[PDB]
């Protein structure tokens, strides 16, 4: 279950195949699958507590002693100092969800952990993992089709921002700014709508400058329809 | 003849049945073997083939010389006889051309 | 042995000779094959290898896995070498070559232990390989119609077969169609550098797309870039190799003046040189400017004032793809920017893809290049997708070269094994055992397929042998139904020269391994 | 998750490791099989040298750490103990069975089916040997024993001198023959004293028509030769009498001390005259004899030997008719020694053998005994001669007890291979492969013989198998069952007429033991090795 | 890990080549120490002594080697020395030569078993030829005995004094000869002791007609010179000692202590009276003698010597015809040793030596060696041992064989002639091992300093004639001379043992192709 192979030939002569083969480990098949599933389950169970409006924050400390209190799953996993390769896969999955969408970086990790947890007891009953993956793909296609079916459309007009404000409030509910919830959602919506190509085109984020300064109160956060610079 | 895998001091792998290459990639340290290797390499440079012949003939000659020395012959007598026989062989060789 | 005060070889030289070292070589080859044994077939599995620096590589490609292994056994490295050779010449079958070679060696190991002279084994391998290659060329199915639809269907089926073992096998039809479309737009040389492959993190596989043109990432825009319009409906593209910024005229240039009027004239002359280059580019009529060399902020603002797009520091390969797609010419001097050397495309647009900005050149009707944009949840995910697409692209290229196909799933190897056994049944008998061992060793691939699928290999092999003996050429392993079926009718198609090269390389490796009798290992120099 | 403080191996890894260990053990001794086999030289890292060809001795001397390799080592030891010959063939066969069974298992054949097939194949091979391949020794005579001994001593240091060594072995074995109850003649080997002494050539080895002691007379004053020996075997020391732990001597009158001290030795004196008065000439005792009793024997002109080994004394008493006496006590509470306790021999001599002396009790009456003095060039040669001689004695004993022999030189293995290959098609569906692999594994012995002969094994074994197939197919060619291998000329040869025999029990026990060992090792698919 | 970490295994052609090379090296060590012109070697004893000798066994015994083939060769040397006492260098040289000529064939594709079978057939023919070319010896003729001993010792350092050493060895062997109860024995080991006193001159060495021991009288009053002593030999102590039983005493009266001491004295007196009853003149005992016993013996005018070793007492018993007794109460007239004709305790150097050296018909003797130093006397003792061993060998077997390489060449020629009717594959090894016997004349010529090739060719041509089996090489002049006029001869037993032992050494080392080492004794 480790050290690779230790044979030294059946004639007594030295038998060296891989460089530094005595100092290298190796896992085989089902035991490796169980170890990976357990690591992913640990990561997902760590993440799942920070899910929802009542989710609690994770208070991250980097190698230099800087402290980051956060609820964003991608931010937590990026700063997490993992060594297991499957944990790195979880981190990269959360970062990919952040890059593509920007929200839901915690739901993906929990969902993947649950999927692997069920796959564990499915493998215990003697199902090939490729069959489990195929079934998961089929069920995911079914779920995506159902999501399209039960989807609802909202107006993205500037004259009526109520659905947009509600969506931003739903996104911000789980964060610490829920004290200033409606104001912060309104400023986010106005910031996006002011700078955007209206013909369903892209929104250039580098035209929105997010600058923070200590002091005052969180309620003093405001949207400036211009530029603020750290110059005099 | 069978090929030989030879790993030189730089871990470059040579697999061949060419005597000159095998001798080149071997870390020969005994200086008499060094002289025989130089003879083989000189044969390779002059002609390009027959290096294994050179090595085998030198080994056989030296073993039979050792036998002659053991039975009582002096080194000088063995050397003189070897030179005479080499001259005779070089004289005979043109007549063997087919 | 005696101390021999003066030793012949350098101290520490290790020598192994005779049958035991040959048996050890065979065992090492078996070990090497075992490391990639489970990555074969639609039920194959991936291997994760971590290097010294901690970076992991997840791959199903046999050649990649073997390369990531630090094999130091002189006989075992031959399997890695032949896998790399198969990857280079064909691009698919890197897993099959190692299995075939190791199985040949394992089959002839008992005869080696009996003191059989290796030359007979080598001659038997050569004869069997020649017969097998001739049989493959004889029974390979080719269609002489020059029909575009049938050729495209054959290409798609071959791509699907080459793709139905990787993590993108669930979308194998989709990527096979993309690969066929991309290859058919290459002109005559089928150069790989003309098929761009961009990996953008985040997004499903179905979000990956093939661009009928060229696309590349945004390249370090300077200030004032955001005022440039990011969409054009009929732009002319100026492909340049020019540094458009204020700089010293020459590295060894020196200006000597003794009057302030000359000083002002010199600064105005530098500005006028830059503005003359920019004015020539503007009056060329182009709307999109791409340069291999950096483009300064002054040039960026100048182009923004004219409602023009600029992008400096574009990689050379991307510029070549843009030239082959839009149809212009890369210019080192802007002194003659005639309409002949200007690219042209239907639509240019900058769009955001997964947190990154990409410039799109679409609508080129005479484009000879492509651009794959791949989406995934991890960088190793995209790496493995790129490797699988590379395998498919190589297969489609070889199929373009010649449309000679054989049925996969081990059907071809059952036919070859039956033919070789029938041939061996009609020879005096010393070569008969060796050729029969070769034919039996040819059964490893379907057996490995059954083992990977979790089947019972013995019953499937017996049924396949009975079916082939009693009539039937393209019967192989049916993975979904846990049975056997006519794989040609199931469209499990492979180019014939894939198996031809696999057999040739495996036989050559086996002969080379068997031919060796003594291994000499000189001590390391400067172990440090 | 297991949290077991040790290393765990499971699946194909442990099976391959066990097969590798067994193959290594087999390959260690594969080069010492058959007449063209060669001996091995073992050094005991202190300078001790052991030159031997016996597989059991080699495996017993070696240091083995893997449990699977151990299993084969005590397999060879058990084969040596229960048979005495074939301690290398059993190891080779067991390893080949393990190798082919592991190949079958790797082919996804369940190990239980392989075990069942191996059991069936072993039973059928034993039955085929018993009813087809045995030759009764009644119609062969003493030549059968001579040929069996010569075959046993091939591949040994005394192989070429077999023409004389076999005669010596047969004579000794027939000499030590005795009959017990139920009328079964038993041949108690290990009652033949084997004495080793370097010196003259091998051909000067002597077979004593009596018994040989590795002891000398206690005193130079005693004669070194008595014609009409009246042997008195004793099991008590003849020393000055000492009171036991529970008895003390306390003196209150000084006049008694001299009498006490005088009787202290007069007791043993009186015992000596009681022994000698009956006419005894040779006195043998397991205990020591002090100076005074040695002088007592010197004056009487008798021979006295001290510190005689108990087994040698028992053999001498049995052969000469003497009775071991641990004490001189009759049923009347007296000290006595009757003449009926005396053994007789035609001569007792202390001969000189290469700067050393040993006692020869020649031509004992009432029973015929035997002993062998082996003359070699040095100690290692004598030790190897002793081991080979013991092998030959065991083979002759097996032949004389079980009166059936089988042809040698791989004839039995080839016949069984052909028969089992034919028979596998009639039994089961998956154990058929196991029976076929058993048949193939049985072919390693002729292959090893041919390989050791530096000859083409493939064509020779093919010819042998063709001969046996013709024998098993054509009813009128059944005389080809005895076709074996002629290692000198490298050709098939009728070994029955060539005089290459061996006991049937050797093959039967070797097959059974190898099958059981292979089955035992084949059931391991998981290994847990706790740290010490 | 199957075998241990320290288990080293090597096999193949390398093992055979290494074994043969090790045997050749062992032979080369003592090559120059053969023949009348051999030169001596200095061996430094690890305990600190110096061994200066040219004896093959003495040289090889002090060599510590690691290669097991060398150990086998050393054991061969020891076996040859023990069995016959001569020809120790010859057997080593012959074994090396046969192993070399066997390596020649092993380099080709010949299996070792064929070489071994050819070697055994050749050995049988060698024995037959030696028994054929032998000549009888009349043991009653002392001149032939002396000449045989001289030819035995002419190659040693004692050759300068040949007549004296020959007479000493012959007399010692003849007088130690014994026969009892129909059994004949010689027993140079137990009796015929060699005792060396450094100093004096070698010509003063002689064999005494009796036994000499390094002992003195227990007290000055007894006589140091007795003409015709009646010697009584004892084994037990002559002093009061404890018994084996637990024998505590309890004293409650006044006179019991004095009575106990007086009884001790009375017991000593009773033992002394029992000894005196035989009227002896000398009392020799294994153990101590109490002073009171000495006084009681002196009152009867008896010389007493105590603490004599058992071997010396046995030698005295053989010499003077006495019997060792343990209980003086049972001392009979037969046990009294009469036959010694003189007993004398004289001072040599600064030590006292007891002489009993006028015995009539003595069956034991001592050889008194006087010389320059201890190492010279050790070498002289070794040479005398060789002489006595040769004397007893030729006295048991009266067959004799020509020396100086004549027998080697004769047997080689006979075997070569027999090899012409083989027509098999064994003829080549048979002829090679036949011609391997030429190494003895070859090394004799090499040590002599003459031309090896020319002399050997002349000898080989000479041996092809009809009657030339006695033609050898004059080892001190390098000329072909008939050995029936030179006078060099060897006992047939020595040659037979040498040939057999060399051939079987070659067979034993040829039977081996695999070497494993490093394992513990496991016991
Ligand atoms: N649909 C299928 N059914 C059965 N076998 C298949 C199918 N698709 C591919 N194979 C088999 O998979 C093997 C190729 O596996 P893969 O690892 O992708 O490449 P390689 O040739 O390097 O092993 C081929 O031998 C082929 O016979
Ligand atoms: N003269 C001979 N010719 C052919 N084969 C022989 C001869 N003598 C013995 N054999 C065979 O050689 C095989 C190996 O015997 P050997 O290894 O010496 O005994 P063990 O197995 O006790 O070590 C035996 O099975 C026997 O049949
Ligand atoms: N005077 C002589 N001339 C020639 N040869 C002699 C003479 N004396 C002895 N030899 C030979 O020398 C050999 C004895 O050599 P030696 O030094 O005694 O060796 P080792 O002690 O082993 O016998 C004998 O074989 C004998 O034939
Ligand atoms: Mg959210
Ligand atoms: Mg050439
Ligand atoms: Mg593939
Ligand atoms: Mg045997
Ligand atoms: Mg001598």
């Amino acid at each position: 279950a480790s050290m690779g192979t230790l044979a030294f030939d059946e004639y007594g002569r030295p038998f060296l195949i891989i460089k530094d083969q005595d100092r290298k480990s190796r896992l085989m098949g089902l035991e490796a699958l169980k170890s990976h599933i357990m690591a992913a389950k640990a990561v997902a169970n760590t993440m799942r507590t920070s899910l929802g409006p009542n989710g609690l924050d994770k208070m991250m400390v980097d190698k230099d002693g800087d402290v980051t209190v956060t609820n964003d799953g991608a931010t937590i996993l990026s700063m997490m100092d993992v060594d297991h390769q499957i944990a790195k896969l979880m981190v990269e999955l959360s970062k990919s969800q952040d890059d593509e969408i920007g929200d839901g970086t915690t739901g993906v990790v929990v969902l993947a952990g649950a999927l692997l947890e069920e796959a564990e007891q499915l493998l215990d009953r003697g199902i090939h993992p490729i069959r489990i993956a195929d079934g998961y793909e089929q069920a995911a296609r079914v779920a995506i089709e159902h999501l399209d079916k039960i989807s609802d459309s909202v107006l993205v007009d500037i004259k009526d921002t109520e659905p947009l404000i509600q969506t931003a409030k739903t996104t911000l509910g789980s964060k610490v700014v829920n004290s200033c919830h409606r104001q912060m959602a309104e400023i986010a919506v106005n910031a996006v709508l002011t700078v955007a190509d209206m013909e369903r085109r892209d929104v250039d984020f580098e035209l929105i400058k997010v600058e923070g300064k200590v002091g005052g109160r969180l309620e003093d956060t405001k949207l400036i329809k211009g530029v603020i610079v750290d110059k005099d | 003849g069978m090929n030989k895998m030879v790993i030189n001091h730089l871990e470059k792998l040579f697999v061949t049945n060419d005597a000159a290459t095998i001798l080149r990639e071997l870390e020969v340290q005994h200086p008499a073997a060094k002289m025989i290797v130089m003879a083989s390499h000189m044969q390779e440079q002059e002609v390009g083939d027959g290096t294994n012949f050179v090595l085998v003939f030198a080994g056989a000659l030296l073993e039979l010389a050792e036998e002659l020395l053991r039975i009582g012959l002096s080194v000088s007598e063995v050397i003189e006889g070897y030179e005479i026989a080499c001259r005779k062989a070089h004289e005979i060789l043109p007549n063997l051309v087919c | 042995m005696m101390p021999t005060p003066v030793i012949l070889l350098k101290e520490g030289t290790d020598s192994s000779q005779g049958i035991p070292q040959l048996v050890s070589n065979i065992s090492a080859c078996q070990v090497i094959a075992e490391a990639v044994r489970t990555t074969l077939g639609p039920r194959g599995m991936d291997k994760l290898i971590v290097d010294g620096r901690g970076k992991a590589t997840i791959s199903n490609d046999g050649a990649t896995i073997l390369k990531l292994l630090d094999v130091v056994h002189p006989a075992a490295k031959t399997l890695v070498d032949i896998a790399k050779s198969q990857d280079a010449e064909v691009g698919d079958g890197t897993t099959s070559v190692t299995l075939l070679a190791a199985e040949f060696l394992k089959q002839v190991k008992p005869y080696v232990e009996e003191g059989l002279h290796p030359q007979i084994i080598i001659r038997a391998f050569r004869t069997a390989t020649q017969l097998a290659v001739n049989k493959i060329k004889e029974i390979a199915v080719t269609v002489k119609k020059a029909d575009k639809v049938e050729q495209r269907k054959l290409l798609e089926k071959c791509a699907m077969t080459a793709l139905s073992s990787k993590l993108i096998s669930q979308q194998k039809a989709f990527f096979a169609k993309m690969v066929v479309d991309a290859v058919m737009m290459l002109d005559d040389l089928l150069q790989l550098k003309m098929i761009g492959i961009k990996k953008v993190q985040g997004g499903a596989l179905e979000d990956s797309q093939l661009v009928a043109g060229v696309a590349f990432k945004k390249t370090f825009s300077y200030a004032g870039f955001e005022m440039q319009p990011k969409k054009y409906h009929n732009p002319k593209i100026a492909l340049l190799n020019v540094e458009l910024e204020l700089k010293a005229e020459k590295d060894n240039a020196e200006i000597r003046v003794h009057t302030v009027e000359d000083y002002q004239a010199i600064v105005d002359a530098e500005w006028n040189i830059l503005y003359d280059k920019l004015e020539k580019i503007h009056h060329s009529g182009a709307k999109v400017v791409l340069s291999k060399l950096p483009i300064g902020d002054v040039a960026t603002q100048y182009f923004a004032d004219r409602d023009m797009f600029c992008a400096g520091r574009v990689p050379e390969e991307d510029l070549k793809r843009t030239m082959m797609a839009c149809g212009g010419s890369i210019q080192t001097s802007v002194n003659a920017l005639s309409a002949d050397v200007l690219g042209r495309c239907q639509v240019f647009e900058e769009t955001q893809i997964g947190g990154e900005r990409y410039n799109f050149f679409t609508g080129c009707p005479k484009a000879k290049t492509c651009t794959f944009i791949l989406r995934g949840g991890a960088e190793q995910f995209m790496e493995e997708t790129e490797r699988s697409l590379h395998d498919a692209i190589m297969i489609v290229r070889r199929a373009i070269k010649n449309d000679s196909v054989v049925a996969g799933g081990g059907a071809i190897e059952m036919e070859l094994s039956k033919y070789l056994r029938d041939y061996s049944r009609t020879i005096p008998g010393k070569q008969q055992l060796l050729i029969g061992a070769y034919a039996k060793a040819l059964e490893i691939i379907p057996r490995q397929l059954c083992d990977n699928a979790g089947f019972d290999a013995t019953n499937i092999l017996n049924k396949l042998r009975a079916r082939h003996a009693q009539g039937g050429t393209w019967y192989g392993v049916d993975i979904n139904n846990e049975d056997i079926a006519d794989n040609f009718e199931a469209f499990v198609w492979e180019p014939a020269m894939v198996r031809i090269n696999a057999l040739t390389a495996a036989s050559e490796a086996a002969c080379l391994i068997v031919s060796v009798d003594e291994t000499i290992k000189n001590p390391r120099s400067t172990v440090d | 998750p297991l949290s077991v403080f040790g290393d765990r191996s499971t699946g194909e890894t442990i099976r391959s490791q066990n097969v590798m260990a067994a193959a290594s053990i087999a390959n260690i001794v594969k080069s010492s099989l058959g007449p063209v086999g060669l001996d091995k030289m073992l050094v005991d890292d202190i300078g001790d040298v052991t030159i031997t060809n016996d597989g059991a001795t080699i495996l017993k001397l070696l240091e083995v750490e893997h449990p699977a390799a151990k299993v084969l080592c005590e397999l060879a030891d058990l084969q040596d103990k229960e048979v005495g010959d074939g301690t290398t063939s059993v190891v080779i066969i067991a390893a080949e069975l393990l190798k082919n069974a592991d190949e079958l298992v790797k082919q996804k054949i369940h190990p239980t089916s392989v075990i069942s097939g191996y059991r069936l194949a072993c039973k059928e091979a034993v039955r085929y040997i018993n009813e087809n391949l045995i030759v009764n020794t009644d119609e062969l005579g003493r030549d059968c024993l001579i040929n069996a001994a010569k075959t046993s001593m091939s591949s040994k240091i005394i192989g070429i001198n077999g023409d004389f060594f076999a005669n010596m072995v047969v004579d000794a074995v027939l000499a030590i023959k005795y009959t017990d109850i139920r009328g079964q003649p038993r041949y108690p080997v290990n009652s033949v004293n084997i004495l080793k002494a370097h010196g003259r050539s091998q051909m000067e080895s002597m077979l004593i028509s009596g018994y040989a002691l590795n002891c000398v007379v206690g005193s130079q004053g005693m004669p070194k030769r008595i014609v009409n020996a009246k042997i008195a075997c004793l099991d008590f020391s003849l020393q000055k009498t000492k009171m036991k732990l529970g008895v003390q001597v306390v003196i209150t009158d000084p006049e008694k001390l001299d009498q006490i001290r005088q009787r202290e030795s007069d007791i043993t004196k009186e015992r000596i005259q009681k022994i000698l008065a009956t006419g005894a000439n040779v006195i043998l005792t397991t205990g020591g004899i002090d100076d005074m009793c040695l002088k007592y024997f010197v004056e009487a002109g008798a021979m006295a030997v001290r510190r005689v080994l108990k087994r040698d004394l028992k053999r001498i008493a049995k052969a000469s008719g003497a009775t071991i006496l641990s004490t001189l006590a009759n049923l009347e509470g007296e000290e006595t020694f009757e003449a009926a306790m005396l053994g007789q021999a035609e001569e007792v001599v202390q001969e000189r053998i290469c700067d050393d002396e040993l006692i020869l009790i020649k031509n004992t009456k009432a029973r015929t005994s035997a002993s062998i003095i082996l003359r070699g060039a040095n100690d290692f040669m004598c030790d190897e001669m002793e081991r080979s001689l013991h092998d030959a004695l065991c083979v002759v004993k097996r032949v004389l007890e079980s009166k059936s022999v089988v042809p040698g030189g791989g004839a039995v293995e080839a016949a069984l291979s052909i028969y089992l290959e034919n028979y596998a098609t009639s039994m089961g569906s998956r154990e058929q492969l196991a029976i076929a692999e058993f048949a193939r594994s049985l072919l390693v012995i002729p292959n090893t013989l041919a390989v050791n002969a530096a000859q083409d094994s493939t064509d020779l074994v093919a010819k042998l198998r063709a001969f046996h197939n013709e024998a098993q197919v054509n009813p009128e060619r059944k005389n080809l069952k005895w076709i074996g291998l002629d290692l000198s000329n490298g050709k098939p040869r009728d070994n029955k007429q060539a005089g290459v025999f061996e006991p049937t029990i050797v093959k039967v026990k070797s097959l059974k033991f190898a099958t059981e060992a292979a089955i035992t090792i084949l059931r391991i698919d998981d290994l847990i090795k706790l740290h010490p | 890990l199957v075998l241990s970490q320290n288990t080293k295994r090597e096999s193949g052609r390398k093992v055979q080549s290494g074994n043969i090379n090790a045997a050749k090296t062992i032979a080369d060590i003592i090559r120059t120490c053969l023949g009348p012109k051999s030169m001596m070697k200095m061996l430094l004893d690890p305990m600190g002594g110096i061994v200066m000798t040219n004896d093959g066994n003495a040289i090889l015994r002090e060599i510590q080697v690691q290669h097991p083939a060398a150990k086998s060769m050393i054991e061969i040397s020891r076996t040859q020395d023990e069995e016959v006492g001569d020809g120790t260098t010859s057997v080593i040289i012959l074994a090396g030569e046969m192993l070399s000529v066997a390596e020649h064939f092993l380099e080709q594709q010949m299996h070792p078993t064929v070489v071994i079978s050819a070697y055994r057939k050749a050995l049988d023919d060698m024995i037959s030829t030696l028994k054929k070319i032998s000549i009888p010896v009349d043991i009653s003729d002392s001149d032939m005995m002396l000449n045989i001993i001289n030819s035995s010792i002419t190659t040693k350092a004692i050759s300068r004094w040949s007549s004296l050493a020959c007479n000493i060895a012959l007399d010692a062997v003849k007088m130690v000869q014994f026969e009892e109860n129909g059994r004949k024995e010689i027993d140079i080991k137990k009796y015929a002791r060699v005792e060396k006193i450094p100093g004096g001159i070698i010509e003063d060495s002689c064999v005494l007609r009796g036994v000499m021991i390094n002992k003195d009288v227990t007290h000055p009053r007894m006589r140091r010179y007795i003409k015709n002593p009646r010697i009584v030999l004892l084994d037990s102590s002559l002093e009061y000692k404890k018994g084996e039983s637990q024998t505590d005493i309890e004293i409650t009266r006044e006179e019991d202590f004095t009575r106990i001491l007086q009884m001790e004295e009375e017991y000593i007196q009773q033992l002394c009276e029992d000894i005196i009853q035989l009227k002896p003149d000398v009392v020799i005992t294994e153990k101590g003698i109490s002073d009171l016993a000495q006084h009681y013996l002196m009152r009867a005018n008896i010389t007493a010597i105590r603490r004599v070793r058992k071997t010396d007492n046995n030698r005295i018993a053989r010499a003077c015809g006495a019997r060792i007794v343990s209980r003086p109460e049972e001392l009979r007239e037969d046990d009294v040793g009469t036959g010694a004709g003189l007993l004398e305790i004289k001072k040599i150097g600064d030590e006292y030596f007891t002489f009993i050296t006028d015995c009539k018909d003595p069956k034991a003797c001592t050889i008194l060696l006087r010389g320059a130093s201890k190492e010279i006397l050790s070498e002289v003792e070794r040479n005398l041992q060789d002489a006595m061993q040769v004397c007893r060998n030729v006295l048991l077997d009266p067959q004799l064989v020509p020396g100086g390489g004549a027998s080697e060449m004769a047997v080689a020629h006979a075997l070569t002639e027999k090899s012409k009717a083989m027509t098999g594959v064994e003829q080549w090894p048979y002829r090679a091992v036949a011609q391997a016997l030429e190494v003895i004349p070859r090394t004799l010529i090499q040590n002599c300093g003459a031309s090896t090739i020319r002399l050997l060719t002349s000898l080989r041509a000479k041996h092809t004639q009809e009657n030339c089996e006695t033609w050898g090489v004059n080892g001190e002049t390098g000329t072909l001379v008939d050995m029936k006029e030179l006078g060099i001869w060897e006992p047939l037993a020595v040659k037979l043992q040498t040939y057999k032992t060399a051939v079987e050494t070659a067979v034993l080392l040829l039977r081996i192709d695999d070497i494993v080492s490093g394992h513990k004794k496991k016991g």
